[PDB]
């Protein structure tokens, strides 16, 4: 009579399919997906420092528009820019915006230095309707709007040197009045010019008399620049008229910081991975959620699914 | 599939074998049965968990990148934003798809391999008590009760004990 | 006596050499190659809208030079500009010629929109012996060249909002006179000057009087320049002298167009993928034959040849 | 090549073998002939056009790019354009040469893999009524007319009936 | 690993074995030798030569590139620029890793085919005169003094010379 | 009795481990590595050229510093940039400094052509104490600083055209003096201008009245521009003060050159790869010496070493 003894492997009713090199649908006993495609819809807090912009620029907190006064010398791995943003304060272009928005974003900080330029020769704190703080005509904190002294304005000329470890970053601008109703009012004469220069580099802006259109109800402009001043170096500043001046320097430092545009609220979780949509985990290596992320995330691609087989080939019975 | 075993010369999988991914079924004097080979299980279990451990929370972090979304018409530096971006999406989905049909082809070909292995060893264990059935199962030409079984399945059967038996049983007529 | 079974496999007389992982040279009974090597040296006309520039490039076109007047208005998939091509209105340059020529391509149109602007205290439609348009001195169709009424220019300050749901595109110039001969003779005065702004942005530029090399026998340049107007902005132009004005706006799309450098003749046959070969057929994963490709095209690699096995091993007999 | 059938044990292909890849020659009393195995030559047919189905006619769209050819000399902004270009070229040239090459070590390992399984399969039908003589083909130890070899090669072939016969045979002096 | 030789039925490697990777050990009534395989340690080698020929000495000219280091701060542009290089190291730091990876997996398992093929080749050369005690070593059933043992090795082993002799010593009481 | 026959393979005793599919670590009998990670240190002076800029930038040979004077009309495949080097001429900066250095560098020559400008109606040849050439006040060689004739300065108006079938290129500036101590003294009016123009293109410079912090001891700057002119067309300059004229061109090739930063010492050795931290080996196909590279490299990875197996897995007896 004897016996018999039956090799086998084991099946389950429910299988899944999965791709290979030569077919694209083979049931395995399991498998597990590769790419994250959900967020939460909340930005975690955690582990990154956080900061929300909410009506704030980067650009608005850095020139100091009196609604961003709480954001003076705050640090941020992250900065998250929200479409609901808006300035309110004296109207502006940064030709280069996004150079200056990026390099103040990948620094990381508003730590901001004060210092004390000899302006004699102008009247100094120059302020406007359209910059309203604490309920009183203002201007930006951190810019210093320079007029004239008694009907004159003399050839300017100041000096201050980096004695500092770290680069030093000056934001500074022109004014470019509406017509010649601002042009012998606040600078006393037809022409000006301003020239912020280094050993190493100058820089010279041409004010522009002429009318634009209204931007909350001010028709004039200012043009915003910076300059950057390392470890051994100088700025110095040659003006004839319409400076816009520094009240000191912001400390640029380098690391892991960025910035992100997002209407995504923020949550108070532990999430690695950032993306404009929220956090997403990190368990897998790839993701459909955004091209954009912050930390460790894992890799964007643009399937929807891809499936690893776990288990062998499903032969049900 | 490239060793021929599983969804080859084995008809079909065991959906009744619960606690293990290969076994032995048997038929003898005292019953029919089932038991989970726990060694073959393991190899591949171990191999699959392997390459899991490559995968699987294995991210790389970036900071200060590109931007990737543009609210203004720029033309030339916008143009190759956009193109550096959607090149490395591209060369990155490419890897995926690729990673995920060779990773699945092997993960087949290793199972069906380690199911060939226990057929082979357990074939090679029976020396001259057996005959291969062409569908995984050997029919043994001796009685073989329970304690056989178990010492075919535990590594510990003695084929010299039942030789004479079983030769007789296959070279009648 | 018995019988002897032997199994075995084909094998044919003429293999074809293939690399793998372990042998550059294996010989097997079958391939097909990935590359695709060749052009029938033919634009196909379908399904892509093709848009032969002929003597005319896209910016030509735009501007209106009046060889290019049959382009006004039309649409493109893909523009292609010939090497032949040559301008005949007035000498000119673009400051960043290839951005204003790029987002050209890739708007796919050159629909354009006339506007009616408050030019009064100057000539407006001033023309040159350059740019013959029906046997007539002319100028370029979409630009109006503005010059003075009476041996007098004012300060002009045309106004003209976008209400519209598109971006609008304004294309606009400076003119640089020869010498002093067409600076008291069109504008009536010593020095001018030109500033086109919006809510966000402003452009402004000084004319320059000076000799350039002759062009076609003429020795003075225009200057274009490019605002883009969003739906809810305005345009201001400001100018004491010099204005080449818009006639009006170029509507600016999204889409897949874009703009290809080729020689080849146009055909009547369908290809889905365009080089500047010719079109080439998309069946192979990889083609060899040009980096730049518009359409479903396979990918540029470096190599001539990869052949795929789609057989044994052939092991003859 | 992995397997060792083909291009190992197997000496050579047969040319005359025109309506399939795998299949069977035999001798025996009513003559020398050829039959094809359909099931072998369309496994490994329907492998191959699996992973054609994955690389012909699957391109992707793309529309307006970055300028590739330049008649001025520019600098940096010339530069980098270049470098995306050549970086992007050098990555899909490395892919295709990767693909081909692995695809094609597989399309060799899995042709080998079904000439030995279609030989596998036949040892195990045969039972104890023939012997493998090492270079693919088979001693049977009994009479086996066209009929009979038509038997082994569509899966009917008793191996019971000529048992007695075969092993008298292969066991004599 | 996936054929089942090395790591597997055969328990450990030869130390002792310096002219070959593969090889031949027996016990006879003339002693205990060994000697190695040529033609299967050759096979071996030839292949890792070949992914070898691909991999040492096939490098990529390149010139004028884009700059990857930097003094000053600038934004935008410096920002594309590190991205691009960045982008591209990630990639072939892939390439690398997935590289070495597949093809160590690839030659750990051609080496093990290798042994599998050798071993296969051998028992059926041996016919009916041996059998497989399951750990790679053959049970011969006649007398097989140092030129029988050669002749096996050699390919030159007359299987019918010693087939009385050991059907009798299989088939004893 | 009969006997035993035994199939088996080798194994050694100083195994190593490599990484798999399916496991990190196992060990097989024999491995190499992929990575290359060390350099001798030094820059293998063959088989390319190597130019050792030693105390001067590729800017300065290029200007002509006289401490650079031996670099004149050299060619290079690499042009090497130490950290030890400065300027010892007149103060400069150059707008888009990267893109001259990279064209200039990519071309490979310093091949200049000295060509005959009709300059009358100026005094050639402008000296100063910051550029000592053979212990006497000198200027930039391939430079010509032009000043006034007998307190007077007409409109310059000087042609000369490209007859050559190689692009030309040009080098020219402006100078920014002090103050009015050198507004009066070289020029011989309150202001100036610069034109410099093609068939093709125009570059206008304003001179700027200004002081700067001194650099060894001077205030004033110049500022770098250039033009590059094809076969058939011609270049101008116009100019009504201020002019740093060209005095010649330099011909622009194109091919294998490049420029690298390093303080590697130049050896006399062959090798065709080239890092900033020497020569490296080449057998390898990746390398974490450095991303930067000049020649046949292996390319750049982030890890430190792959092991890839050359033997059979290892197991001991
Ligand atoms: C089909 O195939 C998949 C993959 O092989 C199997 O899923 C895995 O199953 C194991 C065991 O159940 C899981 O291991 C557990 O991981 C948890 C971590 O959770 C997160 O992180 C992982 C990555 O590390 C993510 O993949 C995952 O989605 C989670 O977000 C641990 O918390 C668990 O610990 C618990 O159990 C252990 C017991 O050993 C205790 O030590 C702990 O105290 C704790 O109680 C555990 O380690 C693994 O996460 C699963 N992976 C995936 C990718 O899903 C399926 O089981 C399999 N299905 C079948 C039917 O076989
Ligand atoms: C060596 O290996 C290759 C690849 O395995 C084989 O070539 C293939 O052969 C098949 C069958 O002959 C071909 O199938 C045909 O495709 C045609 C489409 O033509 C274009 O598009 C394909 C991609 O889809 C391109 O690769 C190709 O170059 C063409 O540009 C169809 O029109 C055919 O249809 C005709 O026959 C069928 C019969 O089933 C009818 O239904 C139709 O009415 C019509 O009459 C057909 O489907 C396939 O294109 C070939 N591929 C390649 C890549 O070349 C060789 O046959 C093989 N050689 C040997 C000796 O075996
Ligand atoms: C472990 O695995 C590795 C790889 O399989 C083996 O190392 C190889 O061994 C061979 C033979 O000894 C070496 O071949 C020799 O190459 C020399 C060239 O040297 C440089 O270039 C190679 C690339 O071509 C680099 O990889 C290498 O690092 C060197 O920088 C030749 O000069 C040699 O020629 C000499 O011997 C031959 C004999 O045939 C004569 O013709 C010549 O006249 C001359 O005397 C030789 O061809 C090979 O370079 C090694 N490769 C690597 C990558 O290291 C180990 O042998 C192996 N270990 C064990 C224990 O098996
Ligand atoms: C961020 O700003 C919002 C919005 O306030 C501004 O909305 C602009 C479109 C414009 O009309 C501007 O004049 C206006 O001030 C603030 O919410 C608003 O706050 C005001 C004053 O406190 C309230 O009257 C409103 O209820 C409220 N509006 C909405 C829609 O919520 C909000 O206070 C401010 N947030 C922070 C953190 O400063
Ligand atoms: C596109 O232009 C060509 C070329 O015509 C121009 O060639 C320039 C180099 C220059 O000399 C310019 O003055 C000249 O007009 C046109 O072909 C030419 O057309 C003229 C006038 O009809 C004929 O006399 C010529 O035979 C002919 N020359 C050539 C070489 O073909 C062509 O008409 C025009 N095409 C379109 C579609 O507008
Ligand atoms: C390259 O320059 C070095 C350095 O010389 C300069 O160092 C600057 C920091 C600055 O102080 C400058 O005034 C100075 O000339 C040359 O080496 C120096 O040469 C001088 C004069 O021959 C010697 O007095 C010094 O011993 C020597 N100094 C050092 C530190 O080595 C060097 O000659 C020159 N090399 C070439 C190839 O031109
Ligand atoms: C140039 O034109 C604009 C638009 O007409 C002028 O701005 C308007 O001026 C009126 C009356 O002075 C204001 O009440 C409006 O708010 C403005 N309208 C718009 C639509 O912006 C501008 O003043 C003109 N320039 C000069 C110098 O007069
Ligand atoms: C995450 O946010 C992105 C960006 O908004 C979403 O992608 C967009 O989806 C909208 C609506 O479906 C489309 O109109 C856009 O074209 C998409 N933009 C891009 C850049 O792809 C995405 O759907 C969100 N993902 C998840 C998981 O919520
Ligand atoms: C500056 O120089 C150019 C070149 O000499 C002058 O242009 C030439 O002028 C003559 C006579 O007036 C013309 O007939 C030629 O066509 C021009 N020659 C070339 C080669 O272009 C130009 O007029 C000069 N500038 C001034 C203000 O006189
Ligand atoms: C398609 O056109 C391209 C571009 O002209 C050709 O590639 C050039 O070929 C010429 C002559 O052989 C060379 O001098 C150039 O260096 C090549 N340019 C580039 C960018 O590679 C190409 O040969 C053509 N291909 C086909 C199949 O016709
Ligand atoms: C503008 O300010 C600078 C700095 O004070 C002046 O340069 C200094 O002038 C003194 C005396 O004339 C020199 O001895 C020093 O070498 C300079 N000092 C520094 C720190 O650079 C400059 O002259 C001023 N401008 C004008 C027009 O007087
Ligand atoms: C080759 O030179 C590079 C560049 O200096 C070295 O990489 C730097 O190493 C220093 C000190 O370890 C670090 O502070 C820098 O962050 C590194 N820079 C970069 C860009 O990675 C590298 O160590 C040198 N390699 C060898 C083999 O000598
Ligand atoms: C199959 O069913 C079980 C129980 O419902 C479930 O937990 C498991 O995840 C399923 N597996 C797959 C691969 O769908
Ligand atoms: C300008 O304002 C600041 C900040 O309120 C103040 O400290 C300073 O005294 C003012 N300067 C002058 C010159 O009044
Ligand atoms: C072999 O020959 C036939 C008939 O001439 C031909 O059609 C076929 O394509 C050839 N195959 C190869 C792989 O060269
Ligand atoms: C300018 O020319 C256009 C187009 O021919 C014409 O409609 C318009 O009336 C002209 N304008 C004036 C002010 O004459
Ligand atoms: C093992 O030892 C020998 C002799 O010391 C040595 O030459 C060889 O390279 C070593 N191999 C490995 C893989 O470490
Ligand atoms: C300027 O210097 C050069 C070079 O020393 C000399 O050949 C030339 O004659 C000088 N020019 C004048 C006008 O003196």
């Amino acid at each position: 009579p004897g016996a018999t003894l039956c090799l086998g492997h084991h099946a389950v009713p429910n299988g899944t399919i999965v791709k290979t090199i030569t077919n694209d649908q083979i049931e395995v006993t399991n498998a597990t997906e590769l790419v994250q495609s959900s967020s939460t819809g909340e930005i975690c807090d955690s582990p990154h420092q956080i900061l929300d912009g909410e009506n704030c620029t980067l650009i608005d907190a850095l020139l100091g528009d009196p609604q961003c006064d709480g954001f003076q010398n705050k640090k941020w791995d992250l900065f998250v820019e929200r479409s609901k943003a808006y300035s309110n304060c004296y109207p502006y272009d940064v030709p280069d915006y996004a150079s200056l928005r990026s390099l103040v974003a990948s620094s990381g900080t508003l730590e901001f230095n004060n210092e004390s330029f000899n302006w004699t020769g102008v009247t100094q704190n120059g302020t406007s309707s359209a910059c309203i703080r604490r309920s009183n005509n203002s201007f930006f904190s951190r810019l210093n709007w320079l007029t004239h002294l008694k009907f004159k304005y003399p050839a300017l000329n100041v000096t201050m040197p980096n004695n500092e470890k770290f680069d030093k970053l000056y934001i500074w601008g022109v004014h470019h009045p509406v017509t010649d109703n601002d042009q012998i009012f606040p600078y006393a004469q037809a022409s000006g010019r301003i020239t912020v220069s280094t050993k190493r580099s100058q820089q010279t802006v041409i004010p522009n008399i002429g009318s634009r259109p209204r931007v909350r109800n001010i028709p004039s402009r200012i043009s915003i620049y910076w300059t950057i001043v390392k470890p051994g170096d100088i700025l110095l500043i040659n003006s004839t008229g319409n400076l816009i001046a520094p009240r000191g320097y912001f400390k640029i430092r380098s690391g892991k910081s960025s910035i992100m545009r997002s209407d995504a609220p923020i949550g108070k979780c532990n999430s690695e991975c950032i993306t404009p949509n929220g956090s997403i985990p990190n368990d897998k290596p790839f993701q459909n959620v955004n091209r954009i992320t912050y930390g460790a995330c894992p890799r964007y691609v643009k399937q929807n699914t891809l499936k690893l087989a776990t288990g062998m080939r499903n032969v049900p019975e | 599939g490239i060793f021929g075993a599983i969804a080859g010369f084995i008809e079909n999988g065991w959906e009744g074998m619960v606690d293990g991914w290969y076994g032995f079924r048997h038929q003898n004097s005292e019953g029919i049965g089932q038991a989970a080979d726990l060694k073959s299980t393991q190899a591949a279990i171990d191999q699959i968990n392997g390459k899991l451990n490559r995968l699987i929370g294995k991210t790389n972090e970036k900071f200060h990148q590109i931007e990737k979304e543009f609210s203004e018409v720029e033309g030339r530096i916008q143009d190759l934003e956009k193109y550096v971006e959607d090149t490395k999406i591209d060369l990155w989905s490419y890897n995926a798809e690729l990673l995920v049909a060779l990773e699945n082809q092997h993960t087949i070909d290793l199972t069906d391999s380690e199911m060939n292995k226990l057929f082979e060893k357990t074939k090679k264990q029976l020396r001259e008590n057996a005959e291969d059935m062409g569908n995984g199962c050997f029919k043994i030409y001796h009685k073989c009760d329970n304690a056989c079984i178990g010492s075919i399945r535990n590594g510990t059967y003695d084929h010299d004990v039942y030789r004479d038996e079983a030769l007789n049983n296959r070279f009648q007529i």
